[PDB]
This record gives structure tokens, C-alpha cells and sequence, in this order.
């Protein structure tokens, strides 16, 4: 058994995208 | 002036005391203070390689320009004296440049006050000679006594020399001298590629000083811009061709500029390129390095659009952007644009988020050595800790620079439209 | 050694740090001040 | 009087030019560079 | 297997590196040319 | 082979085989391993 390398989409992409878009652009 | 001499004496004494201390070896090896293009050990190595008959650019340790090797061939002795003198000279150049800039901006302010172009009641925003008396002194004091600059000169890094070149470019540009400004900008571009972005701020300030409207239909603007561009390009071409003959080979151009543009070292730094390219898929390496090196040159044109009539603030922002997004950044590079903070300290009332950002920058700086030691020597930390520190440091820098930019825009808007 | 398990997260974080400057400068250069 | 009206139009135009520069560069240099640097080279057969 | 005498003399004598006279002359000529173009 | 020259036909066929094998079995054809298509969003979303 093992773990392949997979991106943490929910954990980090969402966080680091909602740290930019709602902070600067949309509101 | 007497206070300038006193500040120079204090700075020189502190630098000499740290030179003779036991912390000189510790400082000389800091990844935050020295860089692959600016370490002193690499200067000594490249000088020793020439004694063996081996070209210093045949290895992967030496990445400095032939002018540096020529300077330090004669001046391998008195190196600490050389670096102290360069720091003092940078302080003097910044002092006189800011002193002349204050007079120029006061003349402009008096002109628009006589024309009544400002708002009826902006007396608080009006700049006065009393508040501007010690700005030139504080500019030289924020550079000489900056811990970043003290470390960068005790470590004997050529970053101090490149900072001196940029400071002399600023001084010559502020004091007319299109020829000398072009020569100093060519010298600054020689050491590091990025300072070529300051060409637009220098040209804008020269045009404003010579009273040429910067208009597309204007012909005097085109004539002067062509003269300045030709002067700059000729001064850079002559320097390149001359320094070819030092070793009679072109191998320095790769070892310096290809190193700067392609980032082959991947050695830890306060920058954002070391890990991004250590932890990176090779599919998109070329695309992302192209994007990241475009990032530095990205903002010069849009910044020139907005800041056409404010060229010195444009130059300060450009210096900050270079120091932040350079391929191999250094605390010495960061310390050059923190010498401009006393100039723009009249923007304080419009500055939000100043305490938090200053605290974050101080925390990151003090945390660089601790987490570096934990990762490298203690072994109880990863590279992730140092990467997080670099991320936080650069975010703080970016937010501080944008914050000063926002304060500047707010002050201009209030001056034009009316403060309540 | 790097992490060997952090290529996606490092890309995300460094790109976010760059986009912070991009967005802040874009706002400051594009938008203009208005009342209320 | 007219100073504010003369300056606000200039600031709006400068912001328009900055936005145009950002979009135009991010397209004209952005997309061709991405395609050229992320493609798999394929000579004609 | 170990010809010490040949090993020593196969490599020519090591002379300390100094910048070319032409290079230093050209650098000084450029510096003085700029100096006169600035000072008249 | 249609004309009737067997030696020239043989030489041409040998050259054809050599060239086709060199083209097909070039190590340069296999340059990089597959990058998953369901992970490119993690590459392009965070910055662009
Ligand atoms: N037969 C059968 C078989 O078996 P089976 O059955 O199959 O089974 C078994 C199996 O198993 C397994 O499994 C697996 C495995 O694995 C293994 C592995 O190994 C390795 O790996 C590893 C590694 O090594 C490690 N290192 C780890 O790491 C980690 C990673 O990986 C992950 O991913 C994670 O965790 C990471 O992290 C992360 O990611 C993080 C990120 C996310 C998040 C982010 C964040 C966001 C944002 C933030 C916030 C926001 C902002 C805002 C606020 C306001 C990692 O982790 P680490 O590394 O540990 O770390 C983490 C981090 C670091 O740290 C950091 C920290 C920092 C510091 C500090 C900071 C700064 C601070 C500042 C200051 C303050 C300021 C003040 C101011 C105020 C004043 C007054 C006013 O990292 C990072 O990255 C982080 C990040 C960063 C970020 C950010 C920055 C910071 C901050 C910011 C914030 C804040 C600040 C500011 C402000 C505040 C205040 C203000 C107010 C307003 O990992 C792993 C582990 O897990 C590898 O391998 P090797 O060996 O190495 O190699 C190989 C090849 N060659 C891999 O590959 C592997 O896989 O196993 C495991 C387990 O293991 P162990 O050992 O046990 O564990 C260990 C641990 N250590 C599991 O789990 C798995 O599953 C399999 O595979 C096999 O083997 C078997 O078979
Ligand atoms: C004989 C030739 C000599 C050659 C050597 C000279 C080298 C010159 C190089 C750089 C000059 C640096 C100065 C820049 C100051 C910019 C401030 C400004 O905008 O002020 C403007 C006035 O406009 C200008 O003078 C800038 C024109 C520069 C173009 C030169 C390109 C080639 C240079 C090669 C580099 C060689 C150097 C080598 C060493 C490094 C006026 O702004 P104001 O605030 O005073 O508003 C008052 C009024 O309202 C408008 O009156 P005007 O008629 O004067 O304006 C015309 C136009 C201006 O629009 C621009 O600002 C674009 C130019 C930006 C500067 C580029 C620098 C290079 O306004 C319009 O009406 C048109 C509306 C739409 C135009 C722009 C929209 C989109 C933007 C760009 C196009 C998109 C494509 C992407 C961008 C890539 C560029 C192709
Ligand atoms: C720092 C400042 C410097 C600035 C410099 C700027 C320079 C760079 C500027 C711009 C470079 C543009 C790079 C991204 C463009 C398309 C990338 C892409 O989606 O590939 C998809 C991935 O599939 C997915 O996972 C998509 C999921 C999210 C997509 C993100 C949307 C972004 C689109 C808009 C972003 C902006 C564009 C226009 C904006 C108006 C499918 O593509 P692919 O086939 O799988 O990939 C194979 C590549 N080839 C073979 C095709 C070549
Ligand atoms: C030596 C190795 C690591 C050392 C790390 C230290 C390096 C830090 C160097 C630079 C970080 C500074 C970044 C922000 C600089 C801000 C520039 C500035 O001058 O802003 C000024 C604002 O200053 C601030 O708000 C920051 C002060 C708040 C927090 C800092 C003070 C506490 C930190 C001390 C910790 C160490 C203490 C040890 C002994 C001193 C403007 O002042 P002004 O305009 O003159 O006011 C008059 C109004 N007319
Ligand atoms: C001065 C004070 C207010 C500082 C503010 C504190 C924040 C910096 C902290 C508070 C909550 C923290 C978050 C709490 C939870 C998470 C989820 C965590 O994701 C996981 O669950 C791990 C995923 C993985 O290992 O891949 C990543 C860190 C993060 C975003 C933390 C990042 C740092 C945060 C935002
Ligand atoms: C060359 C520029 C573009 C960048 C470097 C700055 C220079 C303007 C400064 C920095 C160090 C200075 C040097 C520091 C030490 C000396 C030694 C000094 O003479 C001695 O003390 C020699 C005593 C002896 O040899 O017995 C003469 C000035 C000189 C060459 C200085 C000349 C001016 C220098 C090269
Ligand atoms: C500074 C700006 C205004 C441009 C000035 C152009 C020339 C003064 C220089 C700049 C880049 C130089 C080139 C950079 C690299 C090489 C490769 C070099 O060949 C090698 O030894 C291979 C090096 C390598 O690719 O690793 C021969 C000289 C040459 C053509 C150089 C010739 C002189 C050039 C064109
Ligand atoms: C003073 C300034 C204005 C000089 C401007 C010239 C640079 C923009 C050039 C000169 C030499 C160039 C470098 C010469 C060699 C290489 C190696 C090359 O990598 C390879 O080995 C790939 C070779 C291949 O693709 O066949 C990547 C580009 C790079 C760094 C080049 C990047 C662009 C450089 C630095
Ligand atoms: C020189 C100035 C005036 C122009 C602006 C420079 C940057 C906006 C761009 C333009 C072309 C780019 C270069 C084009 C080609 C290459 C080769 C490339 O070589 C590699 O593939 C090795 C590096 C790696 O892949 O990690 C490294 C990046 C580099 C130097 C690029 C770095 C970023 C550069 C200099």
C-alpha cells in the first residue's frame, strides 16, 4: 500500500483563492 | 552638516565594531544577508581561481561581474574599509538627492498654491519647510543604521556596491545630469539586470525637470527620450564590450545574466523563487520561470501611466518591487527602499495597517535565523518553516508598499478635491 | 532536502503571494476614488 | 472649480489605460507564451 | 608509475593573475573621457 | 520494384526500414511521464 501525490484542492486551493478574490476584487 | 557627520561617524563605528567582533563569521554566512551573486567567499574564490590559471566563470561558485573582480584585485586588502566607504557614500548620495528633491517639490507646491489649484481648505496637507528640515538626515539615518544594511556591509556583500550605484543614479537624475544618470543606470544594470526598470522613472523626472510636456504629439519629448535611451544603451554596450577584454572571453555573460534570469542555484533565500523551483514539476518550469521574471518588469508601464507626474515615488515603488521580486533577493536590497520611508512619512495620516505590517516584518526578520537554524543545524524543522517565513515576509513587504501607494493616492485626491 | 510532498501546495502558496501583489497593484492603478 | 473636473477625468482615463494595458498584455503576451512554453513540440510529418 | 620530475614540470609555472594593461588603459581612458565631458 | 531493378529497390527498402525504425524508436519520443489531467487545476488556478 501507499499514497500517491495528489493536490489538496479543498484545503488549500479554496483557501488561497478566497484569500485573494473576496479580499480584493469582488467586494 | 554636523548631524550628517555625526550619523556617519556612528554608523562607521558600529560597522567597524561588528567587523572586529566574533559575529562577523556568523553574519558572513547568512543566506538572508549573502546571495549566490553577492557572497564575499565567492569573490575570494573567484580571485583565487585566477591565480591557478582557471577562469573563474568555468565553475559554479563565482557569479560576479568582471568590474567587481578588477576592483577587488587591487582592493583585496582594506575590504572592510571599502564596504564602509561604499555605505557612507550611499548615505551621502541619498542625503543630497533627497535634499534637492525637497526643494523641487516645495517649489512645485508653491506654484500650485499661487495658482490656487488646490482645494480651498487643505492647510493640514500643506507641506512646510519646518517639517522637511530633517527628512534628508532621516533618509541617511534609515539606511546607515538599518540592521539590514549593517549586516549586508559587515558580511562584505557587493549588494552594498550595487546600492551605492543606484543611489548615485538617483542623485544624478535629481540634479539634472542626464549623462551621469545614464552612466550610473548602465552600471546598475551591469551588476543586476533588474535596475533597468528605473529607466522610465529617470526619464520622467528628467523630462519634468527640463519642462518638456510628456505628450505623444510633442516632439521635444521624443527627442529627449531618444537621447537618453541612446546614452543609456551606449553606456551599457561600452561597459559590456570593455569588460569582455578582462578575460578575453564572453563567459561572464552566462554566469551572471543567465544565472539571474534562469535561477539555477535553488539555494534558500528571503525570496519566493528558491522553493517554487525546488518543489516544481518540470513540465511547467520554463513557463513559470518566464512568468516570474516577467513579474518584475510587469508593473513599470502601468505605474508610469498613473504616476507620470510623480516620478520619484514611482522610482521608490520600482526599487521596492525589484527588491521584493528579484530572483535572488537580499536584506541589503530590501534596505535600499526603506531609506525612502522618511520621505513619504507625511503620508502617515492616510496609512492604514502600519503597525501590523511593521510588526510582521520585524517578526519574520528575527524568525529567519531561528527557523533556518532549526531546519539546518538542529534538524527538528523542515524547509517548510523557512518557506512559510519567506512567504509571510514577502506578503508583509508587498502590503506595506501597496499601503504607502494607497496613502499617496489618498493625499493626492484630498489635495485635488477637498479634505473635510 | 525539500519536502517531496509539497509541489502542489508550494505552487499554490507562492502563486497566491504573487497574486496578492498583482491584485493590490491592479486595484491601485485601475480604480479611482469616489465619495460614498 | 474646474480643477477637480479636469483632474478626475484624467485620473479615470489613466485608470482605463492601466486596465487596458493589464488585459492586453495578459492576453497578447500571456496566451502565446503559455502555449509556446507548455506545448509538446511536433514537427510536420 | 610516479614520475615526480615530469609531473612537476608538465604544468607551466604559476604566475599571479593581473588585469591586462590594455584593459586598465581603456577603463581609465573611458573614466577620464566622462570626467572631461562632465567638467568641460 | 515495378520497374524491375532489384538492387536499387533493395537498397531503397533497406534505407526505408532504417529510417522508419530510427524515427519510431527514437528515445526522444518518450520525454516526460504523464501529468494527470485531473490535477492541472492545481497548477493554473492559484495564480491565473
Ligand atoms: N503493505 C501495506 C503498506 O501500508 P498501507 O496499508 O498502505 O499503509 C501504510 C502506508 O502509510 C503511508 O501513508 C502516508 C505516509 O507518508 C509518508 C510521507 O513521508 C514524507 O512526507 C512527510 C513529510 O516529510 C513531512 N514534512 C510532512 O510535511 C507536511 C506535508 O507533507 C503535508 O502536506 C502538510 O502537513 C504540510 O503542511 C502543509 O501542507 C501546510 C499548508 C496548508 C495550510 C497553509 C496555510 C494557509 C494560510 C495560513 C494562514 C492564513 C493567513 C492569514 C492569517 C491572518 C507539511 O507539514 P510540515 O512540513 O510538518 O509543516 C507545516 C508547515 C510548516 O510550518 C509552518 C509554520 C509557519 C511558522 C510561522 C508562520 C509565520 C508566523 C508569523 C508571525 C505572526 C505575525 C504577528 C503579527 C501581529 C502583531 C500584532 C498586531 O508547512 C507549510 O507549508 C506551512 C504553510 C505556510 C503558510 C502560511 C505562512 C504562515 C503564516 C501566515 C499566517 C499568519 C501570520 C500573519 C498574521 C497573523 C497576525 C496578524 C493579525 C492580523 O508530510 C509528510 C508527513 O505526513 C514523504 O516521504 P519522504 O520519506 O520524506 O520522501 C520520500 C520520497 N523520497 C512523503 O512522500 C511520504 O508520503 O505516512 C504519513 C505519516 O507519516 P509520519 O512520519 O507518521 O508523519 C510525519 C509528520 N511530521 C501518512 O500520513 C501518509 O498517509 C504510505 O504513504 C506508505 O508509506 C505506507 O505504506
Ligand atoms: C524617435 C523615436 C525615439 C525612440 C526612443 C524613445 C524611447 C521611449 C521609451 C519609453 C518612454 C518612457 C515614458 C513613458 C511615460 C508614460 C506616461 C504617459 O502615458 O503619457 C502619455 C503620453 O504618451 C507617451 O508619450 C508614451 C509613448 C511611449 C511609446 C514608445 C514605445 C517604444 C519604446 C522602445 C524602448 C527603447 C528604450 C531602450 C532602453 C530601455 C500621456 O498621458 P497623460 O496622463 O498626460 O494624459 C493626457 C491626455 O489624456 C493624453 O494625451 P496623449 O495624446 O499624449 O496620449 C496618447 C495615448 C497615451 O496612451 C499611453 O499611455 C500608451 C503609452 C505608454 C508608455 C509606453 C512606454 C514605452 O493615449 C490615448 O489617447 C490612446 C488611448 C489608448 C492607448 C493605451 C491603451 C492600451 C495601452 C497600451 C496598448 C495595449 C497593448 C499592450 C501594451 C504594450 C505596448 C504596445
Ligand atoms: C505575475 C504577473 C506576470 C503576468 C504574466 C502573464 C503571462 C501569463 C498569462 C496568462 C497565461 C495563461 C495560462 C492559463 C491559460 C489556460 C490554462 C488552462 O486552463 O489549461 C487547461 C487545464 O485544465 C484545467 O485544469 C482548467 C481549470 C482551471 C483553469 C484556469 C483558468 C485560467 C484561464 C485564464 C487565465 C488568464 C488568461 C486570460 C485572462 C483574461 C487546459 O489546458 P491543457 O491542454 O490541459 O494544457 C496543455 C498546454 N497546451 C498543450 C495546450 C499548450
Ligand atoms: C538584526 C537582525 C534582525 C533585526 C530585525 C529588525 C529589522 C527591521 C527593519 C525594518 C522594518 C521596518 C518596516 C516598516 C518601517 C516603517 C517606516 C516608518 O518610519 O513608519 C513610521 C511608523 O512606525 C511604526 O508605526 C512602527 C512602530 C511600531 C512597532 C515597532 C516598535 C516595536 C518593535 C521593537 C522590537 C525590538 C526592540 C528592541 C530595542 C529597540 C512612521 O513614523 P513617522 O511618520 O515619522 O511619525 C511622525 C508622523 N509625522
Ligand atoms: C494574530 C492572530 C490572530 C493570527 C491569526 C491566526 C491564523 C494565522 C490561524 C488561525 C486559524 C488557522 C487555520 C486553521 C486551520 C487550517 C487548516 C489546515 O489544513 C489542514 O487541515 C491540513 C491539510 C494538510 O495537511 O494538507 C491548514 C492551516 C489552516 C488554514 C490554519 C492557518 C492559520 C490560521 C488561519
Ligand atoms: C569604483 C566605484 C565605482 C565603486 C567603489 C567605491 C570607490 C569610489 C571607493 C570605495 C573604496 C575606495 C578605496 C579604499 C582605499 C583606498 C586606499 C587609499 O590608499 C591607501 O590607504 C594605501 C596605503 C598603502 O598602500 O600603503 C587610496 C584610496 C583608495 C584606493 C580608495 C579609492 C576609492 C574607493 C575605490
Ligand atoms: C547590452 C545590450 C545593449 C546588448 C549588447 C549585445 C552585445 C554587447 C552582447 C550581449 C550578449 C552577447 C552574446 C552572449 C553570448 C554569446 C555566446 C558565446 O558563445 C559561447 O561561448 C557559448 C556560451 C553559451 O551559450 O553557454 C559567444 C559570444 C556571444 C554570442 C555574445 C556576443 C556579444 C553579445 C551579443
Ligand atoms: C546586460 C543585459 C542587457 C544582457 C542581456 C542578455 C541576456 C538577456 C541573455 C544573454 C545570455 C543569455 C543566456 C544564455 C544561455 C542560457 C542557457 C539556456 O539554457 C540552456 O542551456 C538551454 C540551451 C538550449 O535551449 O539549447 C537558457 C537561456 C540562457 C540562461 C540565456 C538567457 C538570456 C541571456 C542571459
Ligand atoms: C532582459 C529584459 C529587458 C527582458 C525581460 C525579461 C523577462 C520578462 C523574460 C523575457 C525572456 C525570459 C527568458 C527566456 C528564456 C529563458 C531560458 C530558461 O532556461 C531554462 O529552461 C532553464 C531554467 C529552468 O528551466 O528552470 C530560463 C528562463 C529564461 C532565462 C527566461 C527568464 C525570464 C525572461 C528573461
Amino acid at each position: 500500500g501507499t499514497t500517491q501525490l495528489r493536490a489538496t484542492a479543498t484545503t488549500l486551493i479554496l483557501c488561497c483563492l478566497l484569500i485573494i478574490l473576496p479580499c480584493f476584487i469582488l467586494p | 552638516a554636523a548631524p550628517l557627520v555625526l550619523v556617519l561617524v556612528v554608523a562607521v563605528t558600529v560597522r567597524a565594531a561588528l567587523f572586529r567582533s566574533s559575529l562577523a563569521e556568523f553574519i558572513s554566512e547568512r543566506v538572508e544577508v549573502v546571495s549566490p551573486l553577492s557572497s564575499w567567499k565567492r569573490v575570494v574564490e573567484g580571485l583565487s581561481l585566477l591565480d591557478l590559471g582557471v577562469s573563474p566563470y568555468s565553475g559554479a561558485v563565482f557569479h560576479e561581474t568582471p568590474l567587481i573582480i578588477y576592483l577587488f584585485h587591487f582592493l583585496i586588502d582594506y575590504a572592510e574599509l571599502v564596504f564602509m566607504i561604499t555605505d557612507a557614500l550611499t548615505a551621502i548620495a541619498l542625503y543630497f538627492a533627497i535634499q534637492d528633491f525637497n526643494k523641487v517639490v516645495f517649489k512645485k507646491q508653491k506654484l500650485l498654491l499661487e495658482l490656487d489649484q488646490y482645494a480651498p481648505d487643505v492647510a493640514e496637507l500643506i507641506r512646510t519647510p519646518m517639517e522637511m528640515r530633517y527628512i534628508p538626515l532621516k533618509v541617511a539615518l534609515f539606511y546607515l543604521l538599518n540592521p539590514y544594511t549593517i549586516l549586508s556591509c559587515v558580511a562584505k556583500s557587493t549588494c552594498a556596491i550595487n546600492n551605492t550605484l543606484i543611489a548615485f543614479f538617483i542623485l544624478t537624475t535629481i540634479k539634472g545630469s542626464a549623462f551621469l544618470s545614464a552612466i550610473f543606470l548602465a552600471l546598475a544594470t551591469y551588476q543586476s539586470l533588474y535596475p533597468l526598470t528605473l529607466f522610465v522613472p529617470g526619464l520622467l523626472y528628467l523630462l519634468q525637470r527640463q519642462y518638456i510636456p510628456v505628450k505623444m504629439k510633442s516632439k521635444a519629448f521624443w527627442i529627449f527620450s531618444w537621447e537618453y535611451a541612446m546614452m543609456y544603451v551606449g553606456s551599457l554596450v561600452v561597459i559590456i564590450c570593455l569588460s569582455f577584454f578582462l578575460l578575453s572571453s564572453w563567459d561572464f555573460i552566462p554566469a551572471v545574466y543567465g544565472f539571474i534570469l534562469s535561477v539555477p542555484d535553488l539555494t534558500p533565500n528571503i525570496g519566493l523563487f528558491w522553493y517554487f523551483f525546488a518543489e516544481m514539476f518540470e513540465h511547467f518550469s520554463l513557463f513559470f520561470v518566464c512568468v516570474f521574471q516577467i513579474n518584475v518588469f510587469f508593473y513599470t508601464i502601468p505605474l508610469a501611466i498613473k504616476l507620470k507626474e510623480h516620478p520619484i515615488f514611482f522610482m521608490f515603488i520600482q526599487i521596492a518591487v525589484i527588491a521584493i521580486f528579484k530572483s535572488y533577493p537580499t536584506v541589503g536590497d530590501v534596505a535600499l527602499y526603506m531609506a525612502f520611508f522618511p520621505v513619504w512619512n507625511h503620508l502617515y495620516r492616510f496609512l492604514r495597517n502600519i503597525f501590523v505590517l511593521t510588526c510582521i516584518i520585524i517578526v519574520c526578520s528575527l524568525l529567519f535565523p531561528v527557523l533556518w537554524h532549526l531546519w539546518i543545524y538542529a534538524g527538528s524543522a523542515n524547509s517548510n518553516f523557512f518557506y512559510a517565513i519567506t512567504l509571510t515576509f514577502n506578503v508583509g513587504q508587498i502590503l506595506l508598499i501597496s499601503d504607502y501607494f494607497y496613502a499617496f493616492l489618498r493625499r493626492e485626491y484630498y489635495l485635488t478635491h477637498g479634505l473635510y | 532536502t525539500p519536502d517531496f510532498s509539497m509541489p502542489y501546495n508550494v505552487i499554490c502558496l507562492t502563486c497566491t503571494v504573487v497574486a496578492v501583489c498583482y491584485g493590490s497593484f491592479y486595484n491601485l492603478l485601475t480604480r479611482t476614488f469616489h465619495i460614498e | 472649480a474646474a480643477a477637480g473636473a479636469a483632474a478626475t477625468h484624467l485620473e479615470v482615463a489613466r485608470g482605463k489605460r492601466a486596465a487596458l494595458f493589464f488585459a492586453a498584455v495578459a492576453i497578447v503576451l500571456g496566451l502565446p507564451l503559455w502555449w509556446k512554453t507548455t506545448e509538446t513540440y511536433r514537427a510536420s510529418l | 608509475q610516479l614520475p615526480v620530475a615530469q609531473i612537476i614540470h608538465q604544468k607551466p609555472k604559476l604566475k599571479d593573475w593581473h588585469p591586462p594593461g590594455g584593459f586598465i588603459l581603456g577603463l581609465w581612458a573611458l573614466i577620464i573621457m566622462v570626467f572631461f565631458k562632465t567638467y568641460g | 520494384l515495378a520497374s524491375g531493378h532489384l538492387a536499387s529497390a533493395f537498397v531503397a527498402s533497406q534505407e526505408a526500414v532504417t529510417s522508419s525504425e530510427l524515427a519510431f524508436f527514437d528515445p526522444s519520443l518518450l520525454h516526460l511521464l504523464y501529468f494527470p489531467d485531473d490535477q492541472k487545476f492545481a497548477i493554473y488556478i492559484p495564480l491565473f
